[PDB]
Formats: C-alpha cells, sequence, structure tokens
RNA sequence: UUAAGUUAUUAAGGGCGCACGGUGGAUGCCUUGGCACUAGAAGCCGAUGAAGGACGUUACUAACGACGAUAUGCUUUGGG
RNA sequence: ACCGAUAGUGAACAGUACCGUGAGGGAAAGGUGAAAAGCACCCCGGAAGGGGAGUGAAAUAGAACCUGAAACCGUGUGCU
RNA sequence: GACAAUGGUAGGAGAGCGUUCUAAGGGCGUUGAAGCAUGAUCGUAAGGACAUGUGGAGCGCUUAGAAGUGAGAAUGCCGGUGUGAGUAGCGAAAGACGGGUGAGAAUCCCGUCCACCGAUUGACUAAGGUUUCCAGAGGAAGGCUCGUCCGCUCUGGGUUAGU
RNA sequence: CGCGAGCUGGGUUCAGAACGUCGUGAGACAGUUCGGUCCCUAUCCGUCGUGGGCGUAGGAAAUUUGAGAGGAGCUGUCCUU
RNA sequence: AUGAUGAGGUUAAUAGGUUCGAGGUGGAAGCAUGGUGACAUGUGGAGCUGACGAAUACUAAUCGAUCGAAGACUUAAU
C-alpha cells in the first residue's frame, strides 16, 4: 500500500524513459503554414 | 448533522457581554486581565 | 454502434437533436464520434424524404424535432417540411452519401477532435 | 549571434512545459513554430509566444537572418510555488503545489 | 567463394566527472528592537467623573500617532 | 568580555492575524542604492514577462531588490 | 643510539584542535575584509594555508582572560525541498446545435430544441450572516478544468414608514 | 495447526444485560445466555498478461529446426470368453 | 485496456450510405367495406427491421512526411 523505500533519482528517470509526447503528424499546406494530416485548414 | 455552535445575538450578549462581565467580581477580573494583556476586544 | 458516453434514451435524444440541427443549418461542428454516428441517422432521414409518401413522412416525424425555420423573408416552415421539400429534391439523383465529415483538429477545452459534418 | 527570450513565473508546472520543450529543441525556427501550433498541450501557446519573442529579438535587436535560425536552447526552470490546500475527509487538509515555470528560448544563426 | 574463429559499431535510457542555470534562504556583515543593571528623582488616579475604551476631527481617504464639534487643533508667556 | 532577526521581548515590521461559545491560546513577517538617479525611447506580447537603449561604481543592486550555502529541479557532454 | 611498549566497551588519566567575546601588542583591507564557490596544498588527528572566481566593509596574528564553545540520530522544534506521480481525486444529475463576443470559448451572452423538480430544485416570513445587493471596468490570486464569467478584484452607487 | 494489505466473522481476549455459582461487598467464573465498527490509492521482489530498445558482422519479407519449458496422465458398468 | 495483431487506403469494397437478401416480428399507414359501437375483414406473409450476406465509389480512407543497408578482421579448403 505504501512505498517501502523512497525512489531514487535514477529509478525515477528510468521509469520516465517512455513518458513523452511525439511530434504531431503534420504536412505542409500546398496552397493555404503546416497542418495536421487528414484535417482541413479550418483557419486559412 | 447539528453542530455545537448555534449563534444567537441576544444569548451571546447576555452571557459574554460587557454588562454581564461587570455584573460579577470574577467578570471584572476577566476584564482586568484582558486590559492588562492589552486585548483590542474586552468582551462581546 | 457507439454509445457516446450516454444512456440509451440520452443518446437517442442527442442524435435526434443533432440530425435536426444538421437539417436546419446544413453544416454543423461537433465531435468526431457524434458525427460518425449521426451521418447514418441523417441519411436514413433523407432516404425517407426521397421516398416521399405519407407513411415515410410519419416515420420521419418519429425522429425529427419540432423546430420552425424562418426562410428568406418572414416565411416559416418546419424541419420536416424542409426535409421533404428542398432537401429531398436536392438529392433526387444521388444514391446515398448525402453527408461528409471534415476533421478540424483538437479543441482547447478537452482536446476533443472537432469536425464539420455538412450536407453534400 | 544568439538571441534569447524568457517568460518568467508562468503558471504551469515545469514537468508539463518540458514535455513540449523537448519537441522543439534543436529544430529550425519554422519547424518549431509549426510543431508548437499543432501540438495539443496547454504549454504550447505560451512556448510559442516565447519563441516569437526570441525571433523578434533576433530580427529587431541584432539584424539576424530570421530564416536560418535554429532553436539552439530551450529549457524551463522552476519558479516559486504557490502553496495551496484542499480540504479532505475527517477535517484534514492536504497540500496542493501550484508550481510555476521560467521558460527560456535561445535562437541562433549558427555563425 | 566458402568454412572455422575473433572482435567491434548502437544508447531507448542510466552512471561518474565537469560546465552553466533555477529554486531556497543557510552563512557573513548590519540595526531600527530587545536584555540585565547603576545613579538621581518619583510612585495612587477617581463624583472638579478615573483606568480603559467607542465614535469622530485633515482638501482628498484605510490604519496608526495626535487632537475633541474651538477636533490632524485654540490662547498666552518664553525659546527658536 | 549581554542578543544581533530560528537570537534578543510573544512582538525590531503584535497581544495583531488566526483559533475558541467563553475564560483563554497566539504566530509569521528586518536589509535596492551614496543618492530614486526606481529603467525616457524602440521591439515581441491582450497582459504578464522579456531583448535592447538608458541611470548607476555595480541592474545576476530592477523592488519576490546586500551576501545567496545545502537539499531539490534542469540544459550541454569527456569517459562509461 | 639501543632496548622495551603502543586491540579495546563502561570508565580513570594526559595533551591538543576549532568557535564567539575581552585586554595588551603588532598587523591586513575599495590596489577589495568577512562570507560563499572551486582546486591536483600542508599537518600525527581535531584542523591550517595559498591561488582563482563571487562579494563589497570589515577581519586576522601573538600572549593571556571568559564562555549561550563543536550534533547524525532525542516517533526532537522550525523552515525549505523531495518521493510516492503526472499517480488518486476533481463532491449525487442531460444536454445539443446556431449565432455573438474575444488574444484565447465544451465552460461567458443570446436563441431554438431537449431534459430534471414541482407538498417543491417554486413563492414568502424568522433566526443567523453582515454589503455578499446594483452598475461599469478587470482577470494576477480565489473558482477542484476553462473563463471573455463570478457570491473574486477596482471604481461609483443602493436600504426612505404616524399605521 | 498454508492462505483476513484475498473473503467471511458463527466462535474466542471489549464496553450492555441475565441465570447458576462464589464473594459481606465492589465484583468474579473447570460456566452459560442474548447483543455487539474487519482500515489501507501496491514503491521493491514475486506472479499473470502485454509493449518499446538494443543485440544476433549487410538490410529485409516469409517459412521454420528444437536446446529447453509447460500441459496431459483418472476410472466405473455391461456384453462376450 | 493501451501498445500490439489483422482487413484496407482511389491501380480502392475498409467503413458509412444506397439497393437487394437472410433472419426477427407478425399483418403498418392510408383507404374501402361491415358493425350503434368496442372492433372486424380486405387491399397484403403487409409494414418495419442494430450487429449477418451481396452488389454498388454516392460519402470518407487527399496531399504528404519519417525511418531504413552499402557488409570488419585472422587462419584454412577452393
Ligand atoms: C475504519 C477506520 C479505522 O480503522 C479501523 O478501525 C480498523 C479496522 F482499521 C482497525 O480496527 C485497525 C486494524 C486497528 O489496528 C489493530 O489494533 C489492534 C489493537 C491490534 C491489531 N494488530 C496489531 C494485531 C491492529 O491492526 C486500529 C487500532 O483501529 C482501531 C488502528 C489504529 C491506527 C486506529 O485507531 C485508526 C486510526 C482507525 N480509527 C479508529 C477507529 C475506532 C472505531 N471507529 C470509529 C469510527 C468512525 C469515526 C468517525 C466517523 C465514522 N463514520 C466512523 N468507525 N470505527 C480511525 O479513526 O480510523 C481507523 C483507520
Ligand atoms: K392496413
Ligand atoms: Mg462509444
Ligand atoms: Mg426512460
Ligand atoms: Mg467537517
Ligand atoms: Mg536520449
Ligand atoms: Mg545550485
Ligand atoms: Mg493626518
Ligand atoms: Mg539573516
Ligand atoms: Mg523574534
Ligand atoms: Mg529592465
Ligand atoms: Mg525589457
Ligand atoms: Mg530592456
Ligand atoms: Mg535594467
Ligand atoms: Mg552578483
Ligand atoms: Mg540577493
Ligand atoms: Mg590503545
Ligand atoms: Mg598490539
Ligand atoms: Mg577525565
Ligand atoms: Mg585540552
Ligand atoms: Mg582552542
Ligand atoms: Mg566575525
Ligand atoms: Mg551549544
Ligand atoms: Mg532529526
Ligand atoms: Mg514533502
Ligand atoms: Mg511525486
Ligand atoms: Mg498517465
Ligand atoms: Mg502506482
Ligand atoms: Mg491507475
Ligand atoms: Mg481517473
Ligand atoms: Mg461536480
Ligand atoms: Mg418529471
Ligand atoms: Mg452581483
Ligand atoms: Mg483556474
Ligand atoms: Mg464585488
Ligand atoms: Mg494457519
Ligand atoms: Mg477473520
Ligand atoms: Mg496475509
Ligand atoms: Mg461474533
Ligand atoms: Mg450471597
Ligand atoms: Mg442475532
Ligand atoms: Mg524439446
Ligand atoms: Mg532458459
Ligand atoms: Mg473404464
Ligand atoms: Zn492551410
Amino acid at each position: 500500500a505504501v512505498p517501502k523505500r523512497r525512489t531514487s533519482k535514477t529509478r525515477k528517470n528510468k521509469r520516465r524513459t517512455h513518458f513523452k509526447i511525439s511530434v504531431p503528424g503534420m504536412t505542409e499546406c500546398p496552397n493555404c503554414e503546416y497542418k495536421l494530416s487528414h484535417r482541413v485548414c479550418k483557419n486559412c | 448533522v447539528k453542530r455545537t455552535y448555534q449563534p444567537n445575538k441576544r444569548k451571546h450578549s447576555k452571557v459574554h457581554g460587557f454588562r454581564k462581565r461587570m455584573s460579577t467580581k470574577n467578570g471584572r477580573k476577566v476584564l482586568a486581565r484582558r486590559r492588562r494583556k492589552g486585548r483590542k476586544v474586552l468582551s462581546a | 454502434y457507439r454509445k457516446l458516453g450516454r444512456t440509451s434514451d440520452q443518446r437517442k435524444a442527442m442524435l435526434r437533436d443533432l440530425a435536426t440541427s444538421l437539417i436546419i443549418s446544413e453544416r454543423i461542428e461537433t465531435t468526431e464520434a457524434r458525427a460518425k454516428e449521426v451521418r447514418s441517422v441523417v441519411e436514413k432521414l433523407i432516404t425517407l424524404g426521397k421516398k416521399g409518401d405519407l407513411a415515410s413522412r410519419r416515420n420521419a416525424a418519429k425522429t425529427l424535432r419540432n423546430v420552425e425555420i424562418l426562410n428568406e423573408d418572414e416565411t416559416t416552415q418546419t424541419a420536416l417540411q424542409k426535409l421533404f421539400g428542398e432537401i429531398a429534391e436536392r438529392y433526387t439523383e444521388r444514391q446515398g452519401g448525402y453527408t461528409r465529415i471534415l476533421k478540424q483538429g483538437p479543441r482547447r477545452g478537452d482536446g476533443a477532435e472537432s469536425v464539420i459534418i455538412e450536407l453534400v | 549571434m544568439e538571441a534569447k527570450a524568457v517568460a518568467r513565473t508562468i503558471r504551469i508546472a515545469p514537468r508539463k512545459v518540458r514535455l513540449v520543450l523537448d519537441l522543439i529543441r534543436g529544430k529550425n525556427a519554422a519547424e518549431a513554430i509549426a510543431i508548437l501550433k499543432l501540438t495539443n498541450k496547454a504549454s504550447s501557446p505560451v512556448i510559442e509566444k516565447v519563441l516569437m519573442s526570441a525571433l523578434a529579438n533576433a530580427e529587431h535587436n541584432y539584424d539576424m537572418n530570421t530564416d536560418e535560425l535554429v532553436v539552439k536552447e530551450a529549457y524551463a526552470n522552476e519558479g516559486p510555488t504557490l502553496k495551496r490546500f484542499r480540504p479532505r475527509a475527517q477535517g484534514r487538509a492536504s497540500a496542493i503545489n501550484k508550481r510555476t515555470s521560467h521558460i527560456t528560448i535561445v535562437v541562433s544563426d549558427g555563425k
């Protein structure tokens, strides 16, 4: 129910290895800057 | 659920007010103690 | 079919509201899942309107809301009348596919995918 | 040269800001702008404003190229923490840390 | 070319060292306030309404000091 | 041959804030600079906040303002 | 020079290190004191220097004197900051769309439709609270999200009795 | 006397009450009787599933050998002889 | 659960719609007729029908972007 020992800096960052976001899937707008793929401009 | 403090202007003044304190020697002792300590509020 | 995070009665009512709003405004912005669900409702309604008979009109009245639409100049009509009038005539020679969905991207408040669904 | 901009005491926890910062570090300015515009995170417009400010510094104060700029440095430091409390059960109060960030962006032409 | 054998390159992340930042308010320096005493004096006021307060008074206005409808002060005698 | 801001009064800025029906309990909180000379003006930004330009001996002395330790949080990488 | 001795708890004995203050002597310091930081330095230990950076006005040395004189543990006291962790939770419920405003809108305004209470989720008195009421302006903090909104902030207003 | 951070809580070491018994008494028991709050968001190892990295001396698509590991393993009745 | 796996991405049946089926329900609405009426009969195995089957590009799978080798050495048979 509770941590028996505190988590070291090393273990914490090891666990955060995969905690990240990825670059959006984006494409240049041929006529109308960049946009999400399969989305309309909605602002151009 | 019902709690202990049920406010009542009249009750509060009659039990803890200035005149009730002046009414007994021990109440006057309370006022003297509070004046000696330098309290802003001496009674209700 | 999708549940849309609602009970059956709530989901049915929301789908009726969305379908009537689409019929009235011809172009609405909603979430992705709601639009994917309502495309079927709206297109089956348009099928009934193309059928045109009295029984089809009453079956359509089971689903449509009772809303009024002020047209060009102070002339009113119901959403059912528009569905069996202008909308049905617009799609006489089109065999299905009366709507399209255009994705807009996430919105600020909850990251939900906003889309436009419009009549074709 | 190098141009810099700093947004101090932004009311977003540094853990969350750094997630977005990691995307644009080392990228070209235009690519970073597109990434920030299309990234769905609360930090994105704050970071975008810091980057725009850095690019404006470049152009106006140092007459830099404005099209050959890269995001040389991008980091978030910890600002002062607003200490708050949430009532819990049994009359107990629990601490809430409303953390802040200092956000820095450095652009450069590489020369 | 094959066979048998040997040994690299990678770092998602981690470790050590170093560099540069942030946070935080220790440390040093400082004193507006204290602490303990010495010497000289004085100790207690009030129905001629006390001690302590409330409410007000400044051109502007919250609090504190001062003042009391003569109110952020009046007269007078000296100093300056 | 007393203290020097966790000390010394509880109180250097308070019997206040706050807690309690009440008697009563009772904090935290000092330092820009020699002088406000407290950053005209330009730029990004709704603002906040910044980068310049100025003031200053010093602005990593810019008011959350002397010094600014450690825990803690980041960025770069020499070896691994 | 040449022989011996030198494990150690409670505990006894001896000799020293360092901190603040005082007296006397002698010195340092804006050509940069204390403090802080770094270093591959010295001493048998406690510990002592030097160099460089930071800092910006006080401080060593010698001899002697006096102590609030040395912390790693007290479920110690106060402060700061971690971990658990982007985890638990975000406090009974029906919303949808259009239009508007705005730097920014699921969350503000307006509209239509839908839905909930209705011996009450309606209306009015009392206690209690004491300006929370109204208008205009705002969005740092507060609001368990957002916020252009607000019982929040700023400015100006508002309570009328012979019954 | 495996197993309550897996469950229950009938019994047993709780405050109420009663009987028998003992004690002057307050009370008590080689006894009995009715009633009587079961908290915890899993950090590490362990276990069940399921992904990412790199390695496997070029890179890849597919088909595979099997070192080794797990699973399975019960039995009745009747007829005939 | 999410990753993952598998079917597809216009040189396309991946999903939705449309049209037609299977199965389910059991006789729609409207109208006519009979009945004072409740109702009944006929039109007519009718109407309706999520997930199942087929056909059909009507709608959506646009454009595009990212990663990804160049085969080390030593000795033997050829
Ligand atoms: C249900 C919550 C309670 O848990 C429990 O009661 C149990 C089920 F968790 C519990 O009985 C645990 C297991 C207990 O520990 C045991 O103690 C034994 C002596 C020994 C044993 N082991 C070591 C052999 C221990 O594990 C004990 C002492 O709690 C009484 C633990 C201690 C730390 C204790 O007192 C704690 C603080 C105890 N407590 C007093 C409750 C006291 C009884 N209570 C009060 C309330 C209540 C109060 C306010 C509002 C509401 N709605 C309810 N509900 N129940 C609370 O307020 O909360 C809890 C946690
Ligand atoms: K019929
Ligand atoms: Mg669903
Ligand atoms: Mg229902
Ligand atoms: Mg409570
Ligand atoms: Mg990496
Ligand atoms: Mg540091
Ligand atoms: Mg005054
Ligand atoms: Mg200090
Ligand atoms: Mg003090
Ligand atoms: Mg400035
Ligand atoms: Mg500036
Ligand atoms: Mg400037
Ligand atoms: Mg400045
Ligand atoms: Mg400095
Ligand atoms: Mg400082
Ligand atoms: Mg010895
Ligand atoms: Mg020996
Ligand atoms: Mg001794
Ligand atoms: Mg000694
Ligand atoms: Mg000594
Ligand atoms: Mg000193
Ligand atoms: Mg001591
Ligand atoms: Mg301790
Ligand atoms: Mg903590
Ligand atoms: Mg944590
Ligand atoms: Mg998560
Ligand atoms: Mg966990
Ligand atoms: Mg979870
Ligand atoms: Mg959750
Ligand atoms: Mg709620
Ligand atoms: Mg109802
Ligand atoms: Mg109001
Ligand atoms: Mg908020
Ligand atoms: Mg207000
Ligand atoms: Mg057992
Ligand atoms: Mg049990
Ligand atoms: Mg157990
Ligand atoms: Mg029991
Ligand atoms: Mg007897
Ligand atoms: Mg029972
Ligand atoms: Mg085998
Ligand atoms: Mg093995
Ligand atoms: Mg058998
Ligand atoms: Zn575009």
